[PDB]
């Protein structure tokens, strides 16, 4: 059910939150702790102020993390699904609220397959 | 026992901290789902006044009837025990009943109460009226998460580092805050609400915050309280038409509102001197 | 009696609290499940008429006959000691019953009843009929919870988390309806209905809900009042082709409405002002 | 027993909720609350409004939860049920308002069972 | 007890070093997203406080609650101990835990806890309290990385080529915090707030920075702190004008500000002070 | 996707630092350290000394680039990026950070086009 191409902004930014989750969880093992618990709501209600520093977070984790393949195959995700918006919205709407967790769900599904990312990779 | 039917328009605002409490399903401040506005329970207004009332007068005709540790039961079945409730009859009791209890409480007087839990004593509606409050544009909560330096308990969690549970203190950076209100006379007959009564209500409102503070509320003051009165029994015009007379906007030229200079307030008093009073009390 | 027939529109919104709620569901405000629409069944409007009259006129010929707490069977048979204790001999004397009592209780005059309990004394129609009434546009019940400081009695002795139990509050974020109401004339002439009844009926309706104010309903307002007048006894033109010339319609721009400012109302007076008659009491 | 694929509205919809009630029960054992007569009445017609607001505070309780394994299992397994949908629909059909309650019920009836939910977890 | 209700507001700044650190992302300053403006955490005022005076008294009656390491539940057992001297009824079982404790800890005294989670003990008040206090100006993070002598642990990590632990020790060049406080007499009388712990607190403020160095906190300085005392017992004047009579503004001839003369510090008290006491303690 | 003229000194910048980033990725096969991340989270913080830091550095590895049609397109480029700016802000707001962060991931997908700079250029 993942589609490439929903436009709608809770959708891909659904879709950004999973992937900042999951980089952070490969980067450190020892971490039960989520951000995606600390920040979900929050999110969701509102972007702006959570993904102001979540961006500026990432760098850290990106770099840090031990594996340069991962890093690659992140980094081009992220430029996959970061082309479709533009600015980080003021606020959200109902349907925007479920959908940005329709969103992250889905992102998540996808993840957790084992080489489908890879091949994706290996396309481009 | 007091005549002229009153409205009245109320305006307060909360700097920077848990206006209202959490909705108790999801601790955040209470918010509008869709539109990002945020609403403030009435009931908890009302609370308010009931605390400065307890700790202003401290006398019999002024107590309070919901207590930290009270339990209500006993209470009512106190009330049976005056002399004129011994003998009387099944209507009689419950009549006398509420007669006594309206006589020596001040919050009965004043809001309603239901009395039917155990020896009943029946139900009263209240001469004065609220109603919920809403926030003039949409807050933007924050999140904060704090430590605690020492673990809670003993427990299995008696490990040396709390880091690995913190808890967290919502907030909110600003807004304003709108509530109405209604007095009615045609109820004061019922229970005996009293001019001097009425006093004390307007002299609670103005200074109902700065006599309660707490750590989650974070400071809390009050701007505004305008207050029409009617000539006669009867409304001279209905509420909306008054309403709109008291009309507050954002300024023109800022996207975020953070403090009261932003907002702007304006009153209209064109014709409003038919046969009515604009008694200005918040400023 | 009154020598024309009436049909009017009527057009009222609901601020931010539960107008009537299923005496099933919980308290939960009336909506239609398959399009998701807003009910507000009409004994209650009429209910808050016949409060309005009871403070307002609180003499004799305008009693009202259903009141807080009494007895039916009593208020039938006080009627059956008038002068026509036994004169009628059971023919008529349930018609001069019905005589009696059309002749005091404003409530019967003019809504219909039933008195047929102990010793009968009647049926009546009622010249004056209401429909339900719904709303124009879906609506989203805002669920609360709430808290209060004191246990009602002592089985709940311990006070513990789970203790303190919340208990609830439903409100509306906003809304509007529709009411269609009928008046009758060959009806009327039976039981007295007069033109002075209904000036003060009209009055009823502008200044319904001011009078009245609890805790849960929160602001309520009028927002229209429109009615057509007849020529003749007879039917001068049918219903519909009166009712769709007042049509009212969700503006484009928002997609979730939120005050009266975003709806339209329109009215529409072609040619019907040649027999029929339009006038303007909302506004 | 309990479609795996069902793919009607209802069915998803009733199997989300009653998981999303059980997560709700383990998240804080000392009581007896349930959003069921919470939510009932409004999932029947407009889910929309209620799904995703009951979603955003899923994670404080999913967090709140003693114990990893049954965390991790759920979240899992809403992953796969939320698979099948694609957006949130605003209104229901009368049958899909009762399939609703049926797929609710077979999903209860589902998860208490002893070690199912185990075993699809052993699987992924 | 207490005499007369007291309002005072608060400066400091810091000159490098993180002041908060907010463990939402890394440790970066507390900042306002929208504004740009960082947020000091009041629960960091009292917890320095706190330190301050279990660094200096060290006497019975003023013990401090949370200590580096204490478990809470074995505080409030041994009290119930201690208490089960009087081994009475729960209700007077709590108050005289409740009465110990404000005897004991001056934390409790100065502040309230909530000790009810084991074997309950209240809820406290606490007569005086504090709000966050937030940066007047924008803030201005200067992020620094550094370089460790030797790896942490023998582990991969231990090549010598690759290092990474670069870490991260944020400041801020310069700012300043504001921050406002109220002590209600009330409150006292449940807990017996006495007048030499108000003044240690008054000697507390003043002199905190001195004895809390650490190598990521920096310099920091109070610079002036004022106190209001109100006439009586009630507020004569609301705490907003009060407050804004002491206003700071930047100097105009700087556009970027590092040190406290680009600040400057503006009372007036010509007026307001008719009944008030405005001692200005520091600065 | 992106935009030429969005018209803020975050998108724009980062764009610019991207281009930077593959100019020198390009014209050394043998170029294994990652200089982007060298500097990302400078420039996110403040980029008045990074970026001029960076412009003297640029001519050595626009010599060394091994063919010279691409390193004229790349000045022919950087003239029309360059040409909306109008000044160097020496402090960075959080919002501005994030357009930074957006436009760089953006022009990204630009870069890795696999003639389309060239033909930009042939209408040129």
């Amino acid at each position: 059910g993942l589609d490439r191409n929903r436009q709608d902004i809770g959708y891909v930014l659904g879709r950004l939150f999973a992937v900042l989750e999951k980089i952070q969880a490969e980067a450190n093992p020892g971490l039960n702790a989520t951000i995606a618990d600390r920040y979900f709501g929050s999110a969701s209600s509102t972007p702006i102020a959570v993904f102001g520093t979540l961006m500026r977070l990432l760098p850290h984790h990106l770099n840090k993390l031990e594996f340069e393949g991962r890093a690659v195959q992140l980094q081009w995700e992220i430029r996959q699904i970061l082309e479709h918006c533009q600015r980080f919205p003021n606020h959200l709407n109902l349907e925007q609220q479920g959908l940005f967790a329709i969103g992250y769900y889905h992102e998540t599904q996808f993840l957790f397959t084992k080489d489908a990312l890879k091949n994706l990779f290996n396309e481009a | 026992t007091i005549e002229k039917r009153y409205d009245f328009v109320f305006l307060f605002d909360v700097q920077d901290g848990n206006p209202n409490g959490d909705p108790d399903a999801g601790n955040l401040p209470r918010i509008d789902p869709q539109t990002g506005e945020g609403l403030v329970t009435d009931v908890c207004l009302k609370r308010k006044v009931r605390n400065f009332i307890q700790m202003t007068q401290n006398d019999e005709h002024h107590d309070i009837f919901i207590r930290e540790k009270g339990i209500l039961n006993n209470l009512i079945d106190e009330a049976h025990e005056q002399e004129n409730v011994k003998g009387k009859e099944k209507g009689e009791k419950t009549e006398a009943a509420r007669q006594y209890m309206c006589s020596r409480y001040y919050d009965i007087r004043t809001f309603g109460a239901v009395m039917t839990t155990g020896k009943n004593a029946g139900q009263v509606r209240g001469p004065v009226q609220l109603t919920f409050s809403r926030s003039i544009d949409p807050i933007m909560t924050l999140e904060h998460s704090i430590t605690r330096m020492a673990v809670t308990n003993e427990k299995d969690a008696s490990e040396t580092g709390d880091n690995r549970t913190m808890g967290r203190k919502f907030t909110v950076p600003y807004g304003l805050y709108r509530c109405h209100g209604f007095i009615s006379t045609h109820f004061a007959k019922q229970t005996g609400f009293s001019e001097n009564d009425l006093e004390l209500f307007w002299q609670a409102l103005v200074n109902m915050f700065d006599h309660d503070h707490s750590a989650a509320r974070g400071q809390m003051n009050a701007r505004g309280l305008y207050v029409f009165e009617h000539s006669n029994n009867l409304g001279d015009a209905p509420a909306d038409s008054l309403f709109k007379r008291i009309q507050v906007v954002k300024k023109d030229g800022v996207e975020v509102v953070r403090s009261f200079d932003d907002y702007l307030v304006s009153v209209d008093d064109k014709n409003l001197e038919e046969t009515k009073l604009l008694r200005k009390l918040g400023g």
